[PDB]
């Protein structure tokens, strides 16, 4: 039992910004990342769902 | 291993008058029965512990629990929009 996406607890994790993490960046940046927009969505809510 | 005097020598004992002769036999002492007295108790009221004792004391630990985990409100970084 280990998830890809599993950063802990949902309602504990989801506004916890990661270790290095200085400044963060945006999740998607048509002018932009498309695909990697629409993943970077589905592994977040993979992360509040776990699997 | 005494050396024979060949001037004058002397012959073995002669009489003497004696000790009374039934005097120096004993009679053969006579036991009678005999019984280790009274009813024995089965234990004995010990003045000091029969079992081991310990050296050193050791700190010993029962497991507690924490509580229920709550969230936080963290303080958020900016946007990395080229300045970081």
């Amino acid at each position: 039992q280990v998830a890809s996406n599993w950063e802990g607890p949902p309602y504990m994790t989801y506004n916890q910004p990661q270790a290095g993490s200085v400044t963060l960046p945006v999740a998607g940046y048509i002018s932009s990342q498309l695909n990697n927009y629409a993943e970077s969505l589905n592994d977040y809510l993979a992360s509040q769902a776990g699997v | 291993m005494a050396l024979i005097n060949p001037q004058f020598p002397y012959a073995g004992p002669v009489p003497i008058p004696g000790p009374a002769p039934t005097e120096t036999m004993p009679l053969l002492n006579y036991r009678v029965e005999g019984r280790i007295a009274g009813i024995q108790q089965a234990r004995q009221f010990m003045p000091f512990l029969q079992g081991p004792h310990r050296e050193v004391a050791e700190q010993t630990y029962y497991a507690i629990g924490t509580g229920i985990q709550m969230g936080q409100t963290f303080n958020q970084p900016l946007i990395n929009t080229q300045e970081g």
